[PDB]
């Protein structure tokens, strides 16, 4: 209210309930720790994470 | 309802000062002017918009930021807008400040100063925004639903005008539009909220007492195809009755019956013309199904209304079009238009009478008069390949 | 609500039947019937 | 009447193929709706029951007697839900007439 | 943007009463 | 337009009726023309 | 007819005003915002907000939707981090069944599992529509980096929690926060009596004080989101006063001195201090969000990425000038006039008036006449404003930034 000033619709959310549009808002084959990351990729060998 | 009647006292110049006192402590004092893009003659197509930009940048009395400063100091909100037929400059402010809310408005309508220096900047502002105004797809769709429906008339041209004119505009031109379309008989000083009508009339006599004293719908289609956009916006309209036509109310009830995606409905009214229709945004693949859906509905009302649904529509209209204590701004706005369009402020009791006289038979009669076997105006923007062409929409306008 | 719906089509339905019927008599070239 | 019922039960046979009453309800629009609402477990269970039945029919064979359903054990998993679908369905209908 | 160019004139085609047409 | 060209139903009726008469009329005129030629 | 604020014994604070209006409005206010969740039920208040048209014990979803649309009435849900408000409005001749529908929705939900399973996709769509603009994301990020537990919870459901919110979590949240001692029923255009009768047929059964929330703890920090937008958005806040203190009035006067939105279309010590050095387009304002235990006050900037640095610095420097006593009494008087005009225009509309009464009810159980406030805002004095400023310029800051942040400074540089 008084505090809202020009930030009301930002500190508040109002569902319409009953009374630009949404712009159309994967799955991959699947511990230790602390060894700095070194990502590797290859022409033939599949890429991997060396976490 | 004990509605506060809108007492409107006219002035010599013809400012037709009006007012609707309300308990609210703050008020909205605005000036309406019967001047829009419809009164422009394609050589000054952005004069009203560019004057609307220049009107807050200082007047003789308030050089530089004075205007904004004072209206800021007083604590009031200064707003202005322009349509194809009306221009409004209104201030929301504590009622006690009417004395200055009115004198300030007087400067804004007369004695305004269009510094060429400022003119240059506003040109840039307008131009640049326009360069981006393309982001408002909906406005685009609605400014073509206007171009293709009112081809060859002054109602096709937009409020902003083409970049061309914007760049090519000068103080004198503006001065003309200002001195031509700012006449006192075409002006309403509207006040809503905690104002006294006699004090406002005395202030209008003291200040503002100096103000000097065939549109056609063409069934057509514009298709702006750009397949990189994620969503498509399509508007389909027919010729609205007008502002004064009585059947407007039976058409509003019809819109309340209708209420894919974002399927809004509009009844835009101008002086004895208008656009009555629907705007919807959908993924391309569904545009045709939407259209089919929508056309079926209009047709439903035309031949198969139901008292129950009419009621649903009358009630939604009733809760709407109240413009009563909805706030000083909205009310003042309504008064502002009511004096410009109807020549009087229609009270809410008359609106309720015109709503309750609407039944299902006259609703399907008026809908058959305005929707059945009519040639629509279609405006599409986005991936609109599956949007049907004019024969299919033509044929869907009848069963 | 349904009654209203029915009422609206009753006359038009007859119109449709009549339309076909007019052509029917013609197509049937029945002199006995109309 | 239980005697009658139980008797009819054995006569119908849906028990023999390891299927409760509900398992044998035609998938009309409404039944289908209720089916969806079914908690996943019952759904997955329903499926195995049905799949099993199909396999047995394939061989024109019935389950060992012991595995047969029991008039008493038989539970109606969908009944509670189906009613709702019908209730909601009817409500919408009457409202239509309004 | 979207206003610079206007509807091209179809006058030639335009059949410069709608019920009659 | 307000009688036979407003709604499909109206359009249908005129078609049936008009065709009903045009048939005989056409033959009748043809009689004259045919006899005229011969 | 001054609001007949009355507190029923249970705790419900009933309030009403017979304005003899054509269109009335009845709202119900619950202290059940997103601050009452923890890490196990995040996003439950968002689904509760979107679940207002579900099947209730007394009316189905079809009956509620078709009955509210049959009379043309409106049912809406507004939610802050502290409070939820369910509001219905319509013609006076239909508000009996409107109160039936609203009180059924508040008091006796069912939360069927297929209905919430259908609603979770709408939850995702609503979150995307809400985060279509940069201000919402940067304020949510600012709250998340500013607080530790309570006010750091987002208004919108997190991405992992979609598909995981169950009926039992909604039932637990309703049973633990929708109790009578945390509820106020406020009606404009209705008789007080009816509010009470509906307050006994409903709103009286759930009468505990509910589950008490944790005290919000400040953390500080800065979260940055590099996303390649054309404009850099940056909010820098610090801890401020809470609801119920005169220092909150001092902070409101301080934001209206620094700049709290344009009064004029297309166009503030901040704005002046930025515009004297930068000719690029910008938008600098003061942000203040105060809740019943804690408040955030700071600056909000939108600017071109390149100038993003010194513009922020310029805005910060202006607040430091106010922290050094460099202000005039006419500026503070203009700030007070702007604040009181904003309050009066906020309460001049019917739904804003109903919200205000509602908030006051839940917050202090009492109604404060607009007049009273005016003299209290006047109480704030120049030094008071300066004081709040120094609080901001000293208190650990929290910074949420988004855009092309190659020239956006950090807190240790700011």
């Amino acid at each position: 209210a008084a505090r809202s000033g020009p930030f009301a619709p930002v500190l508040s959310a109002t569902s319409r309930g009953v009374a630009g549009a949404v712009p159309a808002a994967p799955v991959l084959d699947v511990q230790a720790a602390a060894r700095p990351l070194v990502a590797t990729v290859g022409l033939n060998v599949p890429a991997s994470v060396r976490f | 309802q004990s509605v506060p009647e809108t007492q409107v006292s006219i002035l010599d110049n013809g400012l037709r000062v009006a007012s609707e006192q309300s308990s609210h402590a703050t008020c909205t004092v605005g000036v309406w002017i019967d001047a829009g893009s419809r009164y422009e003659t394609e050589k000054n197509n952005g004069a009203g918009y560019f004057l609307e930009h220049l009107a807050f940048k200082g007047t003789k009395n308030r050089p530089g930021n004075a205007l904004e400063k004072e209206v800021e100091s007083i604590g009031a909100h200064l707003n202005a807008y322009s349509t194809r037929e009306h221009t409004a400059y209104l201030i929301k402010a504590l009622s006690k400040d009417l004395p200055k809310v009115v004198e300030l408005l007087a400067d804004i309508v007369q004695n305004s100063s269009l510094e060429d220096s400022q003119i240059e900047k506003e040109r840039d502002v307008i131009l640049r925004e326009m360069q981006e105004n393309d982001a408002s797809m909906q406005n685009v769709v609605f400014d073509y639903l206007h171009a293709t429906a009112f081809q060859g008339t002054p109602l096709a041209q937009a409020v902003e005008g083409p970049s061309e004119n914007v760049r090519r505009l000068s103080r004198t031109d503006l001065t003309d539009y200002l001195n031509r379309h700012y006449k006192a008989p075409r002006m309403v000083l509207a006040a809503a909220g905690g104002v006294e009508h006699q004090q406002l009339l005395d202030l209008a006599q003291k200040h503002l007492s100096s103000v000097s004293r065939p549109c056609r719908f063409t069934g057509s289609e514009i298709r702006h195809r750009d397949d990189a956009l994620p969503l498509a916006h399509v508007a389909i309209a027919v010729e609205g009755p007008g502002w004064a036509n009585p059947d407007n109310v039976t058409l509003q009830v019809a819109n309340a019956i209708i209420g894919c995606q974002s399927f809004q409905t509009f009844n835009i009214s101008y002086s004895d013309t208008g656009l009555l229709g629907a705007h919807f945004v959908c993924d391309a693949m569904s545009i045709d199904d939407m259209v089919f859906f929508l056309q079926g509905q209009w047709m439903r009302l035309c031949t198969s209304a139901t008292e129950s649904e009419v009621t649903r529509g009358k009630n939604i209209l009733r809760n709407a079009l109240v413009s009563h204590l909805d706030g000083t701004t909205p009310v003042c706005e309504d008064i502002g238009r009511s004096l410009l369009t109807y020549g009087r402020r229609i009270p809410l009791a008359e609106w309720e009478s015109r709503i309750q006289e609407v039944d299902a038979q006259m609703l399907r009669d008026i809908c058959s008069k305005y929707f059945y076997d009519q040639c629509p105006a279609v405006a599409g923007y986005g991936p609109i390949e599956q949007l049907p062409d004019y024969n299919r929409i033509r044929s869907g306008m009848f069963w | 609500r349904y009654r209203e719906l029915a009422r609206n089509w009753i006359p038009t339905a007859g119109m449709w039947g009549t339309v076909g019927a007019v052509g029917l008599v013609w197509a049937t070239d029945w002199r006995l019937i109309l | 009447l239980d005697g009658f019922r139980k008797w009819y039960y054995n006569a119908a046979g849906f028990n023999k193929l390891g299927l409760m009453r509900d398992d044998t309800l035609h998938e009309t629009e409404d039944v289908k709706e209720a089916i969806r609402r079914l908690p996943e477990d019952l759904y997955n269970d329903r499926m195995f029951r049905i799949k099993r039945a199909l396999d047995l029919t394939m061989r024109h064979q019935i389950l060992p007697k012991d595995q047969w359903t029991k008039y008493e054990e038989d539970k109606f998993y969908l009944e509670p839900y189906l009613k709702e679908v019908i209730r909601e369905r009817k409500e919408r209908e009457e409202w239509a007439k309004k | 943007s979207h206003t610079d160019v206007k509807v091209p004139d179809f006058s030639d085609y335009r059949r410069a009463s709608s019920e009659a047409r | 337009y307000s009688l036979l060209f407003r709604r499909t139903s109206t359009f249908a009726l005129t078609i049936a009726v008009g065709a009903l008469f045009f048939e005989r009329a056409f033959d009748q005129g043809a009689d004259a023309i045919y006899e005229h030629i011969n | 007819q001054d609001l007949e604020f009355t507190k029923l014994p249970n705790g419900l604070v009933i309030a009403s005003l017979e304005n003899y209006a054509p269109l009335s409005r009845i709202g119900l206010f619950v202290k059940a915002g997103s601050r009452y969740e923890d890490s196990n039920n995040l996003g439950t208040s968002h689904l509760l907000r979107l679940a207002s048209s579900l099947t209730t014990k007394g009316a189905s979803s079809f009956k509620i939707t078709r009955g509210i649309e049959a009379v043309g009435g409106k049912l809406s849900v507004t939610a802050t981090r502290e409070n939820m408000a369910y509001t219905v409005e319509g013609i006076r001749s239909d508000i009996e069944i409107l109160m039936e529908f609203l009180l059924n929705v508040t008091t006796a939900p069912e939360f069927r599992r297929w209905e919430v399973a259908a609603l979770r996709s709408q939850l995702k769509i609503d979150k995307a529509v809400a985060f279509q603009n940069s201000q919402t994301r940067i304020i949510e990020n600012l709250h998340d980096v500013a607080y530790k537990n309570a006010l750091a919870n987002p208004l919108y459901c997190p991405d992992y929690r979609m598909g995981k919110i169950t009926s039992e979590e909604l039932h637990y949240f309703v049973q633990n926060h929708f109790t009578s001692a945390r509820m106020a029923l406020v009606g404009l255009g209705v008789s007080h009596s009816v509010l009470k009768q509906v307050a006994e047929q409903f709103l009286n059964m759930r009468g505990g004080l509910g589950l008490a929330g944790a005290k919000a703890k400040y953390r500080g920090g800065e979260i940055r989101e590099q996303n390649g937008d054309n404009l850099v958005h940056a909010a820098i806040v610090a801890e401020s006063a809470a609801i119920g203190n005169a220092e909150a009035n001092a902070f409101s006067v301080l934001q209206h001195l620094l700049g709290a939105g344009p009064h004029i279309k297309r166009g503030s010590l901040l704005s002046q201090s930025v515009a004297k050095g930068s000719h690029q387009p910008f938008d600098v304002s003061a942000f203040n969000a105060s809740y019943s235990d804690s408040g955030l006050f700071g600056i909000y900037t939108i600017s071109q990425a390149a100038a993003a640095g010194e513009v922020i610095n310029a805005a910060y420097n202006q607040v430091k000038a106010v922290a050094q006593g460099n202000l005039s009494s006419a500026d503070v008087q203009a700030a007070k006039n702007k604040l009181k005009a904003g309050y009066l225009m906020s309460v001049e509309t019917s739904e804003g008036f109903l919200s205000e009464i509602g908030s006051q009810a839940l917050a202090a159980g009492s109604y404060m006449p607009p007049s009273t406030v005016l003299q209290q805002i006047d109480s704030v004095a120049d030094a008071d404003v300066v004081k709040a400023a120094k609080k901001f310029v000293s208190g650990k800051k929290s910074m949420a930034a988004s855009g092309n942040l190659g020239h956006t400074p950090f807190l240790d540089e700011l």
